[PDB]
RNA sequence: AGCACCGUAAAGA
């Protein structure tokens, strides 16, 4: 505003070499292209599956995306379209991985290999996304007797 | 030896370039009045897009085209 | 180590075929086709490609090592046929891109369900065939796009182009990502490590391979060397591989007593009706000087020169009314008139498509090409002439490999027409037999591996969660090839059953190489603010990533330090020509300030990186890195984009036109890059001005189509 | 092989 740079949001500054951003401490899951995620199916549309992550709009996982029983790949047809459904049920959960990020702020994930997909039982919970530390392995299996 | 081209050279793009039915009653017959809703059949009309004296000449001719 | 299993069958003679499978699964042999085939053929399928079929029926991947026209084509489209019969995807991973329109054209021509993706176009992406460079295939793997989940067949042509040093890691990169349940095919040239390459391709998907080998060749060669006035021919080797080096005697004897001549040769051999002939020249001024020496002949009728105008209108007719009154054109119509034609890559590429299809047809038969026709078509001809046997390649002024003189020989010989195929070798220095035997009759060079670190794999892998690069050094060529000269000093250490070694090579037998090189390198990315500690990515990693075709770390720190935020459209475009360019020219420029400064904090910021790269001890360089970035057609790109005549631009520089063509292209693409880095990070303006540069640069020619397309 | 650099002898005006 009239040359002037003018805060937005309430936190901290951070100044890369040039560059100069705010780093929030409260806000939705703004998407990456390589961060993992959960994701509970919200609907079910003629070419993909709609999802809700804590984002400001609705993910989206394309029928091209996720993985096959087994390795049983050659391509996406109808009958794979009417399977959509009895395999994949609204509501169920999602351990995936994004693929990119639209212009539209949306978020289109995937399923790069066997470990991600559908989940099973288990139990889960819901915090704020700026209360994980940005590392690597997300997917931890503890001495305890279970995985995270 | 040869003296023409060939084929698949040919074919590249910058080289190329019921029944019937007879009414006695409504064999012969034809319509006498018709149902129309235009002005144009009605009334005689110029082209739209015209101009006066210099704005976009391209308008100018066809202007002289259409109105003739 | 890794635990192989290598296997021989029992054939008839005319190749070989060997399997590699796990270390711990028998052996049941392939089994005949059930039901109809794929892909019905005109003639008779010889033993080796029947073999590769029965391979191909049974969804098994193989490698197939013979010569180049075996038709070794012929197991592509049977599996492009199979794929497309039980509603699989395919793909055909060609590097070169006039290779690859070729291919496409072809593949179009036949099934009809086909797409071409390649750095300059894209078309029907929604095709059971995908054909395409490797590259796209490596970004492909990376960012997990719709399609590897689809294909289940992959076919290489070209491995042996692997052998390079700067782009050996994309072939191996990508195989190492491709997953266990794909299926494919390689189509190589003579090479006598593919068992190796078999082991690894099985230790690296647990998956059985099969191997084809083969000398066979249906149109045998007679070799002939001249010495420098020799007036004579003088044969070394017959069709039947019998090596008479008595007439070779007599030949260096000539070249002893010898202490205005091609046109002398090719003169000899029109007279004994040898044509059609390619001629391997080294170089670019030597093929264009033959040319204009030997101008005063006529190879062709009057109807043919007809017909040659015709083609070369109907085809330079996309052009505007300016860029055909260019010298090149204008200077070159009358050579092609008379039948003789020049290829080497200094031209424009609508000529070297034109004179390409020309030689497929015939209306002209003596072609100066250097390597170009050596690897990326398939126009053989009747006989083929080394001007001489010395080259360049990297920095020796080596004499030439056995492994090229045989990629440009087996381009003589035409099935059908040519009962053989006669090739020459032009001499002018003492050549002891020793030298002349092991380069003539002597065997291909190994498929040795280069696998050299870099940035972007580094960062795009560290994107990921399930890959990390140690896997990939693991999993490399470079690795799996040093696991059987590994044996020596440890079967030193068998017999001392010295100690020092022992435990070295004891602990050194399955472990990593190149290690050192990607610590350093986490080092300067830590230092430079594109990782961090715990080896986690930063910002300025998501926004290298996205670059690919230049030097990125200097590029985001540029960004990141306000370079762009003051500078104008085209400037920009000159600062990244400053990077795609990397030839040298005899007259460095005088530039403006206004356009020279910018360079200067580039600089700047180079010399930045190269002590943080220091510090770290890459044992690299600072004058060369620096220096690695010529701005010799900084003035070139501005009147460019100025919008001005490809006539008045290809004289500010003593540079061919060519690779000015490379060079702008290679920019739009990195200006495609930078948006949408641009894109990335937040900012608008920028992507918008790189986007208006982009705009500004494509007017005539530089991005013309592809005649083949 | 080439292009450039340096020196060397010779001829004419
Ligand atoms: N085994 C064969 N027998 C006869 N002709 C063949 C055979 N293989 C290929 N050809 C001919 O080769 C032509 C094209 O050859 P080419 O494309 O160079 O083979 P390539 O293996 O792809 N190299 C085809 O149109 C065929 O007529």
């Amino acid at each position: 505003g009239e040359e002037k740079l003018i805060a937005s949001v309430a936190g901290s500054v951070e100044r890369v070499n040039k560059l100069i951003c705010v780093k929030a401490l409260k806000t939705r899951y703004i998407g990456e292209v390589g961060d993992i995620v959960v994701g509970r199916i919200t609907e079910v549309q003629q070419k993909r599956w709609k999802v809700e992550t804590n984002s400001r709009l609705d993910s989206v996982l394309l029928l091209s995306s996720m993985n096959l029983p087994g390795g049983e790949l050659r391509r996406r047809s109808a009958e794979d379209e009417l399977a959509m459904r009895g395999f994949l049920q609204e509501g169920d959960l999602i351990s995936a991985e994004v693929q990119a990020v639209f212009s539209d702020g949306a978020v289109s994930l995937h399923t790069r290999s066997l470990k991600y997909g559908k989940l099973g039982q288990g139990v889960l919970v819901q915090v704020s996304p700026s209360l994980v530390k940005r590392q690597k392995t997300h997917f931890h299996d503890l001495p305890c007797g279970a995985s995270v | 030896r040869k003296t023409r081209l060939s084929k698949n050279l040919l074919r590249m793009k910058f080289m190329q370039r019921h029944w019937y039915l007879d009414l006695p009653e409504l064999k012969e017959k034809e319509s006498f009045i018709i149902e129309e809703q235009s002005f144009l059949l009605c009334e005689d009309l110029l082209y739209g897009r015209m101009s006066f004296r210099g704005f976009n000449p391209e308008v100018e001719k066809l202007m002289l085209q259409m109105n003739a | 180590m890794p635990r192989v299993k290598v296997q021989s069958v029992e054939t008839v003679e005319g190749c070989t075929h060997e399997v590699a499978l796990p270390a711990e699964e028998d052996y049941l042999p392939l089994k005949p086709r059930v039901g109809k085939a794929a892909k019905e053929y005109p003639f008779i399928l010889d033993a080796f490609q029947r073999e590769a079929i029965q391979c191909v029926d049974n969804n098994q991947s193989v490698l197939v090592s013979a010569h180049t026209s075996a038709g070794k084509t012929v197991c592509a489209e049977y599996a492009i046929a199979l794929a497309l019969r039980e509603k699989q995807r395919v793909i055909f991973t060609s590097p070169i891109k006039a290779l690859s329109n070729q291919k496409y054209r072809e593949m179009y021509e036949e099934f009809q369900d086909v797409g071409l993706m390649t750095g300059d176009v894209t078309i029907n992406p929604t095709a059971s065939c995908l054909v395409m460079t490797t590259e796209i295939l490596r970004s492909m793997l990376y960012r997990g796009s719709e399609v590897m989940r689809e294909v289940a067949w992959v076919i290489f042509d070209e491995i042996h182009y692997m052998r390079d040093s700067e782009r050996g890691v994309v072939w191996e990169e990508t195989i190492i990502l491709l997953p266990d349940n794909v299926h494919y095919v390689f189509l190589s040239a003579t090479i006598p490590n593919a068992r190796q390459f078999a082991e690894w391709i099985c230790h690296l998907h647990k998956q059985p391979c099969h191997v084809i080998y083969t000398d066979y060749r249906p149109t045998p060669l007679q070799h002939y060397i001249f010495p420098a006035g020799g007036d004579g021919l003088h044969l070394v080797v017959d069709e039947n591989g019998d090596f008479r080096e008595d007439n070779f005697n007599t030949a260096m004897q000539v070249l002893r007593d010898a202490g205005s001549n091609v046109f002398k040769i090719v003169k000899m051999i029109m007279e004994r009706n040898f044509q059609p002939v390619i001629i391997f020249s080294f170089s670019k001024k030597d093929c264009e000087a033959y040319a204009l020496q030997m101008t005063k002949l006529d190879f062709n009728t009057d109807e043919e020169k007809k017909m040659v105008e015709e083609v070369f209108s109907n085809a330079i007719d996309c052009l505007s009314d300016e860029d055909k009154k260019l010298p090149q054109v204008e200077h070159v119509l009358p050579l092609l008139k008379r039948g003789i034609g020049i290829h080497h890559g200094g031209l424009l590429p609508i000529l070297k498509e034109t004179i390409e299809i020309l030689f497929s047809e015939g209306l002209i038969k003596a072609l100066f090409a250097t390597e170009t026709f050596a690897m990326g078509i398939n126009m053989p001809a009747r006989t083929v002439l080394f001007t001489n046997a010395r080259k360049f390649d990297g920095k020796d002024f080596r004499w030439i490999s056995s492994g090229e003189y045989i990629q440009m020989s087996g381009r003589a010989g035409r099935r059908g027409m040519d009962d053989r195929g006669i090739v020459i070798l032009m001499v002018d220095e003492k050549m002891s037999p020793t030298i002349g035997k092991q380069l003539l009759k002597g065997s291909a060079d190994p498929l040795n591996s280069a696998f050299h670190l870099t940035y972007n794999m580094v960062l795009n892998l560290l994107r990921v969660e399930e890959i990390n690069p140690e896997y990939m050094l693991e999993k490399s060529f470079y690795q799996f090839q040093h696991y059987r000269a590994i044996p020596g000093v440890v079967e030193k250490v068998k017999n001392s059953e010295d100690i020092k070694s022992a435990k070295r090579e004891l602990k050194k037998a399955r472990t990593v190489l190149q290690m050192d090189e990607l610590k350093c390198r986490k080092r300067v990315l830590r230092r430079l603010g594109f990782a961090t500690s715990s080896d986690v990515i930063e910002m300025k990693g998501r926004v290298a990533c996205e670059i690919s075709s230049a030097d990125e770390l200097l590029l985001t720190e540029m960004m990141f330090n306000g370079l762009f935020n003051d500078l104008s459209a085209e400037q920009a475009t000159a600062l990244l020509s400053c990077f795609v360019f990397q030839e040298n020219s005899s007259e460095m420029p005088k530039l403006t300030e206004q356009l020279a400064g910018p360079l200067r904090q580039m600089q700047e910021c180079a010399k930045r990186i190269a002590k943080v790269s220091a510090e770290a001890k890459l044992e690299i360089d600072e004058e060369t890195y620096l220096s690695s970035f010529k701005p010799h057609l900084m003035d070139v790109v501005y009147t460019w984009a100025t919008g001005a005549t490809f006539a008045h631009i290809c004289k500010m520089t003593d540079v061919f036109e060519g690779s000015i063509i490379r060079c702008m292209r290679r920019l739009e693409e990195l200006l495609r890059q930078m948006c949408q880095a641009a894109k990335a990070i937040g900012n608008t303006e920028l992507e918008n001005k790189f986007a208006e540069g982009i705009t500004k640069i494509k007017r005539d020619i530089v991005f013309a189509a592809s005649l083949y397309l």
